């Protein structure tokens, strides 16, 4: 007759992180379920990160585009850090078009009927001329863990 | 006696792996020996892994 | 394992045919020969036989080569027949 | 995305009836420690019995 | 960057030749990953040869030890710069410091 | 019409009695094979055999059918209506052409493919030669010793394989010895006609006593 | 005679030559593996031997001897990469090809 854990309170103290609460537990099961669920949550959870980028006038990722003060490699890192939710698909292709002096934020992506950006203030790059525009296609898919480029165009 | 010279620049991107040499700024050398997962790292009572 | 499991019970249709003829790998004039009968999807092109396509002068000499070149991939122009559009896997859901 | 590698115990190589050596393979990377630690703490800390 | 440095990083970075030190100070006019245009202030400026300077940065090219000697622009647009100041970080530099 | 092939036709040391014209087609597709890799499929063994020409330009075909299998060789009567119904059912009416695969280069690979085609022709000739006899009480001399198999060498550049299952248990043969038996394999074997003898059957010694008395 | 840099190369097929252009030199941007072909170059043939079938191609392709062997200079492996920059230098007098 062990007491069973039931979720009691989900304190969404900020937009990113929360504090779920399990109660009651017999003595010993606290550290067991704690370490176990910590190791499962860090190990393998379904995320929604990005895989392929195709900037329009760019051949290889080591080039430079006329009119943007970051390299194409830095644009790839800033798109690698993109926090995006998908709802009813395996993979999805997002489209970006932006023209004019100033930043290209993450809210300038033409959103589909199910893709949802969760942090729209995310900077990608900075356009820096009156007629100098980027126009890219982004490929965002589901997955699990860390799948680098060397294993898998 | 040469007609034309073609030079091609490959651009490899070498990441890190067990066997590279890292070192601080005091003489503490070392071959990195195992690239652990995130979970196995000793963490503290805040949550952050070392 | 029984104890640890009891402590967790409170927690736990041809696609190229339906695709457009303009989606084909060849140049657009090959699909435009089918579009001369206002046919945009390869399933409707399959709905008539290839001989029935040959009974129209909208198909030219290179267009027949394009027809065989597309139909070699076993996706289209195999002499198909449906009721109007949909087979069983082309169902509403 | 949810379907992992699911194991089954490949052998129970046992010495005399109150001692055994039970293996498990294949487990997903990092799950050997979490199942070993979960079963170790449950067996070693909280089992029903009489003495 | 080094969190624990000796303050000697700026001498080794600026007094070498991997960063793009400004010659005459002024106001930046056009930043790009390729080039940087400085408009020279009027209290530093020749009467003739009207003068706005162009720094052509050195993008991805081969070093001797097969590393990648890059230069990245670290200034914004419309930003004032002084005489004797970094404009483009080099390899293993950051804001004019020395980050190995 | 350079007439090089004309005199190249009449070499004719070893392919006199062999099909000359077929060997030109063979060598011509071999010049066309070697470094082709693009096109649509490959080449075409079929080619308008114009004796006079010599360098028969590899022509393609259209093969009139009433079916939709072999896409680059498919006609119907409805497609023959554009030719005013001149085509009949089942004909091999050719309506296309092909070229060559080159230069400096591609021609020792063409030499290599010319050799390949010559080898195939030689295999066919050997099959016909073995079909002429179709199993007889001929002898031979061992040359190679394979695993559970004995290789024999006869006359006119001919080789025969002796099965170990059709051999005697204790009686073991080696190279340099001469054995005689009746073959029973000249039709379907492997890339030609592998002469398979059987020195253990009764008919084997049927003329053996006849050779003596 | 001199060598050839052009892509009409013996002993190779579509799978090698898909990563070269119509004049031998690899593209700028083609991400290659260890052991592909970057520059196609053909001359290695020296002098081996021939046979009756090798002399059958004598008068059929306008090749008196048609060399004796062929093997487009293909490279090694062990390294990946992405071709970022191609230089072509031409000694004066020699015909510039289309990529030069």
């Amino acid at each position: 007759e062990f007491l069973k854990p039931r979720l009691v309170d989900i304190e969404q103290v900020s937009s990113t992180h929360a504090k779920v609460t399990l109660e009651p537990l017999e003595r010993g099961f606290g550290h067991t379920l704690g370490n176990a669920l910590r190791r499962i949550l860090l190990s393998s959870m379904p995320g929604c990160a990005v895989t392929e980028v195709e900037i329009d006038g760019v051949l290889h990722e080591y080039s430079t585009k006329e009119g943007v003060q970051e390299d194409i490699l830095e644009i790839l890192l800033n798109l690698k850090g993109l926090a995006v939710r998908v709802q009813g698909k395996d993979e999805v292709i997002l489209t970006l078009n932006k023209s004019g002096i100033g930043p290209v934020t993450a809210a300038d992506i033409t959103h589909d009927g199910d893709v949802e950006i969760v942090k729209p203030q995310h900077v990608i790059c900075h356009l820096t001329d009156e007629n100098a525009s980027i126009s890219m296609r982004i490929k965002v898919q589901r997955g699990r863990g860390y799948v680098p480029a060397s294993t898998r165009e | 006696g040469v007609l034309k010279i073609v030079k091609v620049y490959l651009a490899v991107k070498r990441r890190i792996q067990p066997g590279d040499k890292m070192a601080g700024r005091h003489g503490n050398k070392g071959v990195i020996s195992k690239i652990n997962p995130i979970e196995d790292m000793p963490y503290d009572e805040n949550g952050t892994p070392v | 394992a029984t104890i640890l499991a009891e402590q967790l019970e409170a927690f736990v249709f041809d696609p190229i045919l339906l695709r457009p003829v303009d989606d084909l790998e060849l140049t657009v004039r090959s699909a435009n020969c089918l579009k001369a009968e206002a046919i945009h999807y390869i399933g409707d092109l399959v709905q008539r036989t290839e001989v029935e396509l040959l009974k129209t002068p909208n198909l030219g000499k290179k267009s027949l080569t394009e027809i065989k070149d597309v139909l070699a991939s076993r996706g289209l122009s195999l002499g198909m027949r449906l009721e109007n559009w949909p087979p069983a896997s082309i169902a509403d859901e | 995305v949810t379907e992992f590698l699911k194991p089954r115990l490949v052998d129970i190589e046992q010495v005399s009836s109150t001692h055994a050596k039970v293996t498990l393979e294949p487990l997903e990377r990092g799950f050997g420690h979490t199942l070993g630690n979960a079963l170790r703490r449950i067996l070693l800390s909280s089992m029903p019995g009489c003495a | 960057k080094p969190l624990v440095g000796t303050g000697m990083e700026r001498a080794v970075a600026v007094d070498s030749g991997v960063t793009a030190v400004a010659k005459r100070g002024g106001v930046v006019q056009y930043v790009d990953a390729s080039r940087i245009v400085i408009k020279v202030n009027e209290d530093e400026m020749y009467p003739g040869e009207a003068g706005i300077d162009i720094y052509n940065l050195t993008k991805y090219t081969r070093s001797n030890q097969n590393t990648c000697i890059n230069q990245m622009p670290c200034v914004s647009l419309g930003e004032p710069v002084e005489r004797g100041d970094v404009l483009a970080d080099g390899p293993s530099t950051d804001l004019g410091e020395l980050a190995l | 019409m350079n007439k090089e092939i004309l005199a190249v036709v009449e070499a004719v040391s070893n392919e006199k009695a062999l099909p000359r014209e077929k060997i030109f087609e063979a060598l011509e597709s071999a010049l066309a094979t070697a470094t082709k890799k693009k096109y649509e499929q490959e080449i075409d063994v079929r080619v308008q055999i114009d004796r006079k020409s010599g360098d028969f330009d590899t022509f393609r075909r259209w093969l009139v059918v009433d079916e939709v299998t072999q896409p680059t060789k498919e006609i119907t009567l409805e497609a023959a209506r554009y030719e005013d119904e001149s085509l009949n059912l089942g004909d091999y009416v050719e309506d296309q052409i092909e070229s060559v695969t080159f230069d400096r280069i591609t021609t020792q690979t063409a030499k290599q493919v010319i050799v390949q085609k010559v080898r195939e022709a030689e295999r066919a000739m050997v099959v016909d030669q073995f079909r002429e006899h179709e199993g007889e009480i001929i002898t031979g001399v061992v040359k190679k010793v394979n695993r559970d198999n004995i290789s024999l060498d006869l006359g006119n550049n001919a080789e025969a394989v002796i099965l170990r299952e059709d051999m005697l248990p204790r009686e073991n043969f080696r190279p340099g010895d001469r054995v005689r038996g009746v073959l029973y394999s000249v039709r379907p074997e492997a890339r030609g006609a592998q002469l398979f003898v059987t020195r253990s059957k009764p008919e084997m010694l049927i003329e053996l006593f006849r050779i003596e008395v | 005679g001199p060598e050839e840099i052009t892509a009409d190369i013996p002993n190779v097929g579509e799978a090698a030559l898909s990563k070269l252009d119509e004049s031998g030199i690899v593209y700028i941007g083609a991400e290659v593996t260890g052991g592909d072909i970057l520059v196609g170059k053909v001359t290695p043939k020296g002098e081996t031997q021939l046979t009756p079938e090798e002399k059958l191609l004598r008068a059929i392709f306008g090749e008196k001897a048609s060399d004796v062997k062929d093997s487009s200079l293909r490279v090694p492996n062990g390294v990946s990469g992405t071709v970022i920059d191609v230089q072509v230098f031409t000694r004066d007098g020699v015909e510039k090809d289309k990529r030069a």
